RNA sequence: AGAAGACGGUCGAACUUGACUAUCUAGAGGAAGUAAAAGUCGUAACAAGGUUUCCGUAGGUGAACCUGCGGAAGGAUCAUUA
RNA sequence: GGUGACCACGGGUGACGGGGAAUCAGGGUUCGAUUCCGGAGAGGGAGCCUGAGAAACGGCUACCACAUCCAAGGAAGGCAGCAGGCGCGCAAAUUACCCACUCCCGACCCGGGGAGGUAGUGACGAAAAAUAACAAUACAGGACUCUUUCGAGGCCCUGUAAUUGGAAUGAGUCCACUUUAAAUCCUUUAACGAGGAUCCAUUGGAGGGCAAGUCUGGUGCCAGCAGCCGCGGUAAUUCCAGCUCCAAUAGCGUAUAUUAAAGUUGCUGCAGUUAAAAAGCUCGUAGUUGGAUCUUGGGAGCGGGCGUCCCCGCCCUCUCGGCGGGGCCCGAAGCGUUUACUUUGAAAAAAUUAGAGUGUUCAAAGCAGGCCCGAGCCGCCUGGAUACCGCAGCUAGGAAUAAUGGAAUAGGACCGCGGUUCUAUUUUGUUGGUUUUCGGAACUGAGGCCAUGAUUAAGAGGGACGGCCGGGGGCAUUCGUAUUGCGCCGCUAGAGGUGAAAUUCUUGGACCGGCGCAAGACGGACCAGAGCGAAAGCAUUUGCCAAGAAUGUUUUCAUUAAUCAAGAACGAAAGUCGGAGGUUCGAAGACGAUCAGAUACCGUCGUAGUUCCGACCAUAAACGAUGCCGACCGGCGAUGCGGCGGCGUUAUUCCCAUGACCCGCCGGGCAGCUUCCGGGAAACCAAAGUCUUUGGGUUCCGGGGGGAGUAUGGUUGCAAAGCUGAAACUUAAAGGAAUUGACGG
């Protein structure tokens, strides 16, 4: 049972303060170990160079090669892996691009069957690669 | 519950709700007062006073019939122990279970029970400090135990 | 330790009132038990209420009429003032309609109404409705 | 009236050494843990899983594991007769 | 000496503080660099001059770091001011005009102000609001109607394509006016300005969650989609497209931080048998929480109506009462405790929040504004509220709940009378002298009175006392057969062991039988859902030593209590060290079996150990996988202890007790059966109940699965190891209980 007195309120707080270490989202948010291990380190997005193209497999269930890139960021300079999210765009990337990258979306987590990205390309050469995709505008030849 | 005993007992004593004396008590204020008297004169407890009172001379309740508590009697006139008697045997049993430990010096319980009994003196010495019923700097010593008891 | 008093004879009185006797008694009887029976009897929530006067603390018999859903207790007794009385309403209240909550004012033992009705407040000692 | 300048004192930047304290980071090599999978060896757990299983402890073995002592049933017995 | 478990000191901060912002049942959780207030700094420190005010930096001096020009002798630096650059980055504007407004500075109506104002860039964000409306034709639809389906029109709304078909408007061009310091924009208003009104609405989707297609072509586990389930291996509702629909809309998608969702941090309000989880057990200081009890009842007209409703008055004392001697009156002093608590008042910046008023053309806003002018109106009426502002502090009421006190060896209260040191003042006004006991304050002895003064004794606790009770503990003592070995005796070739064997022992007399001895273990059967102990655990007899529960009690103290950080005692087995002893059993090891292999399960030996004493270790599925104290809530039959009753049978004797049974009752235990008390996911549980009708007190402790009880630090240990104890990374499940099936050596 939980103290109920007038005048327990110092162990009600420490307590909760205590217990609050003790779930993830909290623990994370507060240590900073979560914080320095982000290549981005807490930046929505973070540019790169793209150091290769590169293929993965899908997970068990599934049977495909996702189209990836190696990219190293202009900042800090650590090597990441991030996904190019449609049909023909990896087409568009080539070897040393300035490239926008974003979170897949679950927040550090990998998404799909993707087996460790975290990263999606959003923007190469300055230019959108949705806008690459949908021919709005090309690669500056 | 027993303090330190895994026990819920109910054994106690019950008082009548009649708190007038009994009729057919003939013993007067002060000759009970004066049977106290003989009594501890004779090296006897509040406890066992009351005890041999209520047995022999068929009284119900001291403080019924004198309209205080032995204690308060024997406090009164100036002959009661200044070691209260709950606490003099406390200290009585912890001497005996010392003694017992220095010839068996196997007994882990009897060093367990001994540690109960301490922990009994120390409270209760706690308690008449605050009620200065004990000297303030009164410390209880399993050392000098022996010449404080008897 | 037995260390609240109302607290024993409240649920007392609920569980005699659930099971669906006609009385209950109630060991250790105080003055508070008796304010808190007496506002309880007066709203009608319980009957005639007697006091077994031991030389000692006395004990209680409760006539239970059968219609007392509930007699919980509040045992840290906080300090209610009157801006925040309604939050306790809505807290413990099954209704806006009927139910009380019992707290001690300066004025006496009495249910939230007649504490809003003279403007006081107090420690809140539990609810029944 | 009076400038430079000099003694002593006091604040005291800065530098050298030393100590303590916080982080960050290189490193031959070593030892792990994850994932992939489709490999080799055996079959330890799941049925009394073919020696019931498991816990603590100690020793031993290519590997899962084996064995000794004490315990538990989450057992394969809620029961075994004057 | 000071400060500390009521957290000092130290460390971190991706910390300037606050007014405030976001989310919004309530409670809370995050964010506050940012225009208001306070603080700090001007590349880092330091020291100064002047001045009222500076440790000033658009002041100086020196050093450190950068860095400018040089004729190399020297000199000059501080944009975290407005612009504008470089760098850094995911990330942020014009090297513009002006003191016209708000103010500030100055010797000052006049000068100055990158304060500030204006414009430019500006999809941060917020408010308003176009991309079309109408009419009449055709064809459906409507309770349509007229004969009762059949046909039409005296009616209503949409739809599709049309010379329809002629009305209205902006978005734009663009005159003037207007604003303004000069402009711009907006509002007006000339002239143009709409029939694919081609003057063109987008962003995401269409299997589910979640609104929307079982359409068509391509692809064919590929490409890809897919936040999560999943889709895709030939007619894919999920990819690539076409068409058509859906959602929001001048906005929509994505990433990331945060809030709700999350009753998944739980004070309100979570859990802990089996899901993650209660320490092995007990003591115990901090901490937290603590039985009952002290003024109730009765009153007078005003009174929620004595209108027995009751606004309600409730039927402390002493000092001048400021209206040395008036009743017509109400002020000076203290509380016959100290607090907490509650109500009121004061003081609590503005902005923001809520909120009053106000047609900003509506609104976000803003603090404005409205009325008449009949033209003399030679001007009137307003507003610029209010609420809230925690906690702390101030003031006055109330005294229920909670804490704290008074008088106990009476150095107790009140009322007076004895008993001792100084001091305001007089006027014994010609000074001088004054008596000034003058009035009061100093210490004190003998009294009277106080109803003289102690609440009760918790189905709280402690202690005493009585009889019993118990594999409870320690010490000593006693017995038992068994096992092993040995000594004598008897006959035999086997004995042992296994599923079958084999290793091993055997004419040297093995095994077997007999009589004995020694050793060290172990206390069967009695022995139980029985006892004791805090657990671990405890079983031969007898004695000694202390200890203990329960029961009995008209005994005693009077709250002494419950749980407990820190700390401490005990703690199976195994293990370590030292010394004895080593019967059996037996890790390691060897051999013999078995098997494809067999480092094993089986057999024969056999080391450490198993035994005792001492010293360590502190761990078990240390289990009831289930905290302790307290209260309440069904029934029944037993059982252990103690006690109280009663028909009877039995023990002996001459009666009672007293034992053995029998029938009950009480209390404390170990449990059991049953029950729709209730609970729970159920298994099940009279506790695991009294829980959304949620609060008795208080400890420990869990937060998806792994990594991992790992790394590192500290500490303990002779070691083995124990205690404390992460992170990176990885993953969509892992689990619990029940159900059906399938399978089982
Ligand atoms: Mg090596
Ligand atoms: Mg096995
Ligand atoms: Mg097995
Ligand atoms: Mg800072
Ligand atoms: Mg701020
Ligand atoms: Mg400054
Ligand atoms: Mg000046
Ligand atoms: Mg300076
Ligand atoms: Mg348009
Ligand atoms: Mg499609
Ligand atoms: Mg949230
Ligand atoms: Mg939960
Ligand atoms: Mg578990
Ligand atoms: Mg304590
Ligand atoms: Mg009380
Ligand atoms: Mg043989
Ligand atoms: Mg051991
Ligand atoms: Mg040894
Ligand atoms: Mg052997
Ligand atoms: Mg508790
Ligand atoms: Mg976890």
């Amino acid at each position: 049972g939980k103290c109920r007195g007038l005048r327990t309120a110092r162990k009600l707080r420490s307590h909760r303060r205590d217990q609050k270490w003790h779930d993830k989202q909290y623990k994370k948010a507060h240590l900073g170990t979560a914080l320095k291990a982000n290549p981005f380190g807490g930046a929505s997005h973070a540019k790169g160079i793209v150091l290769e193209k590169v293929g993965v497999e899908a997970k068990q269930p599934n049977s495909a090669i996702r189209k990836c890139v190696r990219v190293q960021l202009i900042k800090n300079g650590k090597k990441i892996t991030a996904f190019v999210p449609n049909d023909g765009c990896l087409n568009f990337i080539e070897e040393n691009d300035e490239v926008l990258v974003a979170g897949f979306g679950r927040k550090g987590h990998a998404v799909g069957d993707i087996p460790g990205v975290r990263f999606k390309v959003v923007k190469v050469a300055n230019v959108s690669l949705l806008a690459l995709y949908k021919g709005k505008k090309e690669r500056p030849r | 519950g027993r303090m330190h005993a895994p026990g819920k007992g109910l054994s106690q004593s019950a008082l009548p709700y009649r708190r007038s004396v009994p009729t057919w008590l003939k013993l007067t204020s002060d000759d009970v007062k004066e049977q106290i008297y003989k009594l501890a004169k004779k090296g006897l407890t509040p406890s066992q006073i009351g005890v041999i009172l209520r047995d022999s001379h068929g009284v119900a309740q001291v403080r019924f019939v004198t309209g205080n508590k032995i204690l308060r009697i024997l406090k009164s006139k100036g002959l009661a122990p200044d070691l209260p008697e709950d606490l003099y045997h406390l200290i009585k049993k912890a001497v005996a279970v010392r003694k017992h430990l220095e010839r068996n010096r196997k007994d882990k319980d009897a060093k367990f029970r001994l540690i109960l009994i301490e922990s009994r003196i120390h409270r209760l010495a706690r308690y008449y400090k605050t009620k200065r019923v004990l000297p303030p700097n009164w410390k209880y010593e399993s050392s000098t135990a022996s010449a404080l008891v008897a | 330790v037995r260390m609240n008093v109302l607290a024993d004879a409240l649920k007392s009185i609920n569980n005699a009132e659930k099971r669906g006797k006609r009385q209950v008694l109630i060991r250790p009887c105080s003055k508070v038990i008796v304010r808190f029976l007496t506002v309880m009897m007066k709203h009608g929530y319980i009957g005639e209420f007697e006091i077994i006067d031991d030389h000692r603390a006395g004990k209680i018999v409760v006539n239970l009429t059968g219609r007392l859903n509930k007699c919980g207790v509040i045992s840290p007794r906080f300090d209610v003032q009157l801006k925040d009385l309604e939050k306790w309403q809505n807290n413990l209240l099954p209704s806006r309609q009927f139910g009380f909550i019992v707290l001690t004012t300066s004025a006496g033992i009495m249910d939230h109404e007649e504490a809003r009705r003279k403007h006081t407040g107090g420690k809140i000692l539990g609810f029944f409705f």
